[PDB]
């Protein structure tokens, strides 16, 4: 399962 | 910068004349990801070739497997033809059943 | 043995040809199990291994929500990095990201990974401590600052030590007949003269899983690294992999050469010779 919310912030 | 593709052409199973098999062209080590790959039978493009989903290696270079069903014969010639931004001309690699 | 899960994201801009494409694939070891492609007619998370099909609608819905959200976020990120490098709007650029967890043979976390690249070069990586970052240049230092301010590492760590391991263990159980089965290489040595006084010995390995393998030639018991032609391990299309290693030897000296094969699926390494 991929990560969710931890990927919210842009580079 | 950019990395030119490595190319291997080979069969899924050991080749036996008259027995159905899969013809593979594996392209790898390239960047960026846009790439054009044709499988050829006696110089002509095979229709309906399938390919794997785009992924990449630990060094960030991309790889794809293109494949189609084929029945090898003594006389039929097979090849893979690849173009990429790094190549001034398409590169053709012939199928050799010992490689 | 040891096992890993990884997701591989590629976001690619293409000015004048629509919005950037986002693709995600997921792997357990050398087995792909999911895909998502924003360029699909109807973008959705799709199964790519039989053992994942048993997951319920909520699984597929959540995955697709995540990848659709990422599609948008990575488009913004592409824009941001174009600016960090003072690049024009004319060129195509690529962000890649690979993350996931490694387990040891006891099923315990060995370590986590979360690494990104821009145009094929290292950009930023989560350190093994899962707490600090390594930025490759002054552009990535901007991302690092942003991610430090928002405590991103803490969230990545929570996933890598928690859900990542939990789901990987679940997949390993559901797919145990394949994911936990090593198939050893089928091996042979071929011989072809290249002239009157030299011949090629080629050592083959076929039908193996996982892809990790070591294939070497020795002459009189000495490694022949510089004289060996080794091809990249390549997929057969039936889950298994193939590799060969070749040496050109003086005619009459063939029996001085030995091929050695190591693979998870072999109890003990193989030693092979050409058998005329």
């Amino acid at each position: 399962h991929p990560v969710g919310q931890a990927d919210y912030f842009e580079y | 910068i950019q990395r030119t593709p490595k190319i291997q052409v080979y069969s899924r199973h050991p080749a036996e004349n008259g027995k159905s098999n899969f013809l593979n062209c594996y392209v790898s080590g390239f960047h960026p990801s846009d790439i054009e790959v044709d499988l050829l039978k006696n110089g002509e493009r095979i229709e309906k070739v399938e390919h794997s989903d785009l992924s990449f290696s630990k060094d960030w270079s991309f790889y794809l497997l293109y494949y189609t069903e084929f029945t090898p014969t003594e006389k039929d010639e097979y090849a893979c033809r690849v173009n990429h931004v790094t190549l001034s001309q398409p590169k053709i690699v012939k199928w050799d059943r010992d490689m | 043995g040891s096992h890993s899960m990884r997701y591989f994201y590629t976001a690619m801009s293409r000015p004048g040809r629509g919005e950037p494409r986002f693709i995600a694939v997921g792997y357990v070891d050398d087995t792909q199990f999911v895909r998502f492609d924003s360029d699909a007619a109807s973008p959705r998370t799709e199964p790519r291994a039989p053992w994942i099909e048993q997951e319920g609608p909520e699984y597929w819905d959540r995955n697709t929500q995540i990848f659709k959200t990422n599609t948008q976020t990575y488009r913004e990120s592409l824009r941001n990095l174009r600016g960090y490098y003072n690049q024009s709007e004319a060129g195509s650029h690529i962000i890649q990201r690979m993350y996931g967890c490694d387990l040891g043979p006891d099923g315990r976390l060995l370590r986590g990974h979360d690494q990104s690249a821009y145009d094929g070069k290292d950009y930023i990586a989560l350190n093994e401590d899962l707490s600090s970052w390594t930025a490759a240049d002054t552009a990535a230092q901007i991302t690092q600052r942003k991610w430090e301010a928002a405590r991103v590492a803490e969230q990545r760590r929570a996933y890598l030590e928690g859900l990542c391991v939990e789901w990987l263990r679940r997949y390993l159980e559901n797919g145990k007949e394949t994911l936990q089965r090593a198939d050893p290489p089928k091996t042979h040595v071929t011989h072809h003269p290249v002239s009157d006084h030299e011949a090629t010995l080629r050592c083959w390995a076929l039908g193996f899983y996982p892809a990790e393998i070591t294939l070497t030639w020795q002459r009189d018991g000495e490694d022949q690294t510089q004289d060996t032609e080794l091809v990249e391990t390549r997929p057969a299309g039936d889950r298994t992999f193939q590799k060969w290693a070749a040496v050109v030897v003086p005619s009459g000296e063939e029996q001085r050469y030995t091929c050695h094969v190591q693979h998870e699926g072999l109890p003990k390494p193989l030693t092979l010779r050409w058998e005329p």
